[PDB]
């Protein structure tokens, strides 16, 4: 599991711009776009983690990911909240 | 009082009929049902979607509706029995007139009402006889329907159609460009649900045609309870040879009779009036003090001319 | 406060039920405040009575139900007593 | 005989299980008697409000389930429903139709 | 004969009635067709609230007659 | 099994008073309980730490009623505080 | 009168096909990423922190809606970014500003 | 339809009045009892 | 269809005046 961050390809990076609502697209942004999303889940799964392994299990669940989210000021509803 | 699920009713100008696998035919697969049965009944593909089930009805909460008999009568002389807040009507009706208005509600068709006897057409009612003898639940009305030969309805429609061709009419032209005996019929074979009918197309009405009004030569009905006749309800029976089919007539012009025509012995039912019709002879009471066929024999005569056309009309 | 009153209503209604049916709504209550006055198109018209935005339910075209051949027959004695509309 | 104390009150929410959350919770030492119907009726005017725009969404778009979409438009399409949850995401909500006008064309 | 009996909610009832029933019948009627109890209803015609003691025939009432049916509401 | 809970029955039986005819979806109805709970965390967490302030020891039928029109926004306060003080007092004469 | 009722080679300029995407993005609500992409990149995140964890099937999940509903946020902003600066292009420069002002970045 | 025409004109009308003779009552040789009908027309 | 349809079609395929039909109706039989 090496270099991984290349399966965020252009086209999803297109899609989500499309719903965010912009029409013309640069270049560049397909670098800075995979630099921010490591950097978002970075800081999301290092609380998960910590959040998993201070109840002394090896297993990440979904309560794990929801309370990092409501944690960071981005709660998410759905996923047993 | 049983009501159809899954067979195709009679609507939007289309008729429809079960067919039979049949092998001697090789352009079509398939020849016309004798019936589900042996003798004439009930004609399942044109009734009403509400009108329920030889006996009739619909429920209690339900405005008129009507069945028509099978056989459709060109000419001659034909007798039967109909056995009888719910109200019923008895009378006949071409092709035009619709399953959900009560017979006699427009110029297609002539009907009788069950209290008081009284003669519906083209909507309004009438009391031409004077006997005005009241009906009970158990009577038989006899009908006695007799039309002109075949050749002088033929020469009749002749005649119209040697007013038309000038008379009325002085895109003209293609219009005095436009068989009376030769019967061509149009069918297709359509699958509905797994089942399998024909679907063919039908009459429109128009402006009723005018010159005298036409009259079917010597035309007479004649209607009989238990014996006594009650006058004759009609003379000037309209012809028929007069009856426009459903026409995309800007088609054919942008490019440039189905042995069904008549009246047939119709049957209404309003909140729950039942009744009943007699076709054959054995259960006929009253054929002998005309002096004669039943309406069985033609049903049997349109099932030969049925499937003779269908045997000539495949090359 | 219209959809506040409306619930509060229903429910007065629901807790009354112990008692019985004859009493249900028109479900179609989310309508829009309009009034009737006279129009330029044709003498009486609809016109709103509060600002509304668009891709919004304003109100159900409610009536007596009947089959065609009634509507017809009802068009033509409207045509005939005059009233043409 | 019984009678469900989130029903004396004309409420459809239990008020026993929100007392019992109050209580074992640990909010404070002590909880009033009429905190928890108070709490629960606020809590079934809030899911009635949201419910409603919810099913006239689910209505006026053909069809008769409410799913996550038709809530994520209930929500984004009010003025103050949409302040209670500005900070939340409702998964498989997608997101409201909207383009610039600078964008269009001419 | 029938009688009309409209109700706030949009539901007209069409009770059967004779002009010798008195009120207290109608009311005894509406229960029995509806089942809401007499007390709990309150009757008008014409403007006039139909007093409690009083007959149907005293206030004229013929057949296809309508009249309102408003409920005296409470917790 | 160990058996959790929810809020999925009052829900529905809220539903099936707004819209007699309609019917929610699963993952809806998942959406609509984290909705729930998330409010009354809000709201009793703010309560609790407004009956901290006053150094009294119990959070009573008042502070819910701060903590309602502090967090609610301008209108939803108006009416959530007036369904709140019906219910309570329909409670209390009972 | 009468009864009244409800019924009865190409190459597209580029700005439009762009403009029609918008329209049928907008309205849909499903994922807009690779599943398995994701699997692995969470996966291969968390390596930094825990060497073997298990990552129930749920929290993958999980993660991938709010990644769709932080990046789809962020790009709104952006967008206005550029429209400010009198263009139609989003640039890298603008992604920054927005994160800066947002608090992202300080 | 040219062979519909001279059918038509010519054999239809009274094949199809014999035809509907022997389905009003059936003999057990129709055909030639048919055959015999239309001879003697012509 | 048992009777007649078969004797009818060959017939008309044949198909000279209505007596050629009406011999060839006898000898089919």
């Amino acid at each position: 599991l090496r270099d991984n961050i290349q399966g965020i390809t252009k086209p999803a990076i297109r899609r989500l711009a499309r719903r965010g609502g912009v029409k013309r697209i640069s270049g560049l942004i397909y670098e800075e776009t995979r630099g921010v999303l490591k950097v978002f889940l970075e800081n999301v799964i290092r609380d998960a983690v910590t959040y998993t392994e201070h109840a002394k299990r090896k297993t990440v669940t979904a309560m794990d990911v929801v309370y990092a989210l409501k944690r960071q000021g981005r709660t998410l509803y759905g996923f047993g909240g | 009082f049983v009501r159809t699920e899954d067979i195709p009713l009679n609507r939007r100008h289309f008729v429809y009929r079960p067919c039979s696998a049949n092998p001697f035919f090789t352009i079509l697969g398939y020849g016309c049902t004798e019936y589900p049965f042996d003798h004439s009944g009930m004609s399942v593909m044109d009734r009403s979607e509400g009108l329920s089930i030889d006996l009739v009805s619909v429920p209690d909460q339900y405005g008129w509706r009507t069945a028509r008999s099978d056989v459709c009568i060109k000419e001659g002389m034909t007798y039967w029995e109909v056995e009888v807040t719910p109200h019923l009507r008895f009378g006949v009706c071409r092709r035009e007139a619709s399953l959900e208005a009560p017979v006699g509600f427009d110029v297609y068709g002539y009907g009788i009402r069950d209290i008081s006897l009284e003669s519906i057409h083209e909507g309004k009612l009438n009391c031409v006889l004077e006997n005005g003898s009241p009906l009970k639940e158990g009577d038989k009305i006899g009908f006695l329907l007799s039309l002109p030969s075949i050749h002088t309805q033929i020469k009749q429609a002749k005649e119209f159609t040697k007013r038309r061709i000038f008379a009325l009419n002085s895109n003209k032209e293609f219009q005095r460009a436009l068989e009376y005996n030769d019967v061509v019929r149009d069918q297709i074979a359509i699958r509905y649900k797994n089942q399998l009918f024909f679907e063919a197309t039908d009459y429109v009405k128009t402006t009723k045609p005018e010159y005298d009004y036409y009259q079917l030569e010597d035309s007479y009905l004649a209607i009989f309870q238990n014996g006594k006749y009650l006058g004759k309800a009609f003379e000037n029976l309209k012809p028929l040879l007069f009856s426009e089919l459903q026409y995309n007539e800007k088609f054919y012009l942008g490019y440039w009779n189905n042995n069904k025509l008549g009246y047939y012995p119709t049957i209404s039912c309003f909140n729950g009036g039942t009744a009943r019709i007699i076709s054959e002879e054995d259960k006929l009471e009253y054929l002998d003090q005309i002096r004669v066929n039943t309406l069985d024999t033609l049903y049997k005569e349109q099932i030969a001319e049925d499937i003779v056309w269908d045997i000539i009309d495949e090359l | 406060d219209n959809r506040a009153s409306n619930r509060r209503f229903q429910q007065d209604i629901e807790a009354q039920k112990a008692a019985i049916l004859l009493s249900l709504n028109q479900l179609n209550k989310r309508k829009k405040p309009v009034m009737f006055a006279r129009s330029a198109i044709h003498n009486w018209g609809l016109y709103a009575l509060d600002s509304i935005a668009a891709k919004e339910m304003i109100i159900e075209y409610v009536g007596e139900r009947i089959r065609q051949p009634v509507a017809e027959m009802r068009e033509k004695r409207y045509l005939k007593n005059g009233i043409g509309s | 005989k019984a009678k469900t104390r989130s029903s004396r009150a004309g409420l459809q929410f239990p008020v026993g299980r929100v007392h019992r959350l109050l209580r074992k919770g640990n909010y404070a030492e002590r909880v009033g008697a009429g905190a928890p119907v108070y709490l629960a009726a606020v809590l079934e005017y809030l899911t009635a409000e949201i419910l409603e725009l919810a099913g006239n969404a689910a209505r006026d778009n053909k069809k008769t389930r409410i799913i996550p979409r038709h809530l994520q438009l209930a929500v984004r399409n009010d003025e103050e429903l949409n302040k209670l949850l500005g900070r939340v995401t409702i998964a498989q909500g997608g997101v409201l139709p909207n383009i610039q006008s600078v964008l269009l064309p001419k | 004969m029938q009688i009309f009996v409209k109700t706030l909610t949009g539901k007209t009832i069409t009770l059967e009635v004779e002009p010798s029933d008195t009120i207290e019948n109608v009311k005894a009627k509406i229960q029995d067709k509806e089942g809401i109890p007499p007390d709990q209803q309150r009757l008008i015609f014409a403007g006039k609230q139909l007093e409690d003691g009083r007959t149907l025939s005293d206030y004229n009432i013929q057949k296809e007659s309508t009249l309102h049916l408003v409920l005296r509401l409470r917790g | 099994k160990t058996r959790k809970e929810s809020y999925a029955i009052y829900v529905y039986k809220v539903l099936k008073q707004v819209h007699p005819d309609t019917g929610i979806s699963s993952k809806a109805m998942s959406i609509m309980n984290s909705f729930v709970n998330d409010v009354f965390e809000r709201i009793a967490g703010e309560a609790s730490r407004l009956a901290h302030y006053n150094k009294r020891s119990t959070i009573t039928s008042r502070e819910i009623q701060t903590a309602v029109r502090l967090l609610l926004p301008g209108e939803l306060a108006k009416h959530a505080v007036s369904e709140g003080t019906k219910a309570v007092t329909c409670y209390t004469s009972a | 009168a009468r009864t009244l009722q409800t019924a009865r080679p190409h190459r597209y300029r580029p700005g439009t096909v762009a403009l029609r995407e918008i329209r049928r993005y907008q309205k849909s609500t499903e994922l807009l990423i690779r599943k398995l992409p994701f699997q692995r990149l969470v996966r291969e995140i968390a390596q930094d922190f825990k060497t073997d964890l298990r990552f129930q099937s749920s929290a993958v999940l999980a993660l991938q809606e709010a990644s769709e509903a932080y990046l789809v946020a962020l790009f709104e902003d952006t967008n206005l970014c550029a429209i400010h600066a009198k263009r139609v292009t989003i640039l890298p420069k603008d992604i920054q500003l927005a994160r800066r002002i947002r608090g992202e970045r300080a | 339809s040219q062979t519909r025409k001279y059918l038509n004109t010519n054999v239809t009308p009274h094949l199809l009045a014999g035809m509907r003779l022997i389905a009003v009552q059936q003999p057990e040789d129709p055909l030639r009892v048919l055959g015999e009908y239309l001879i003697e027309q012509s």
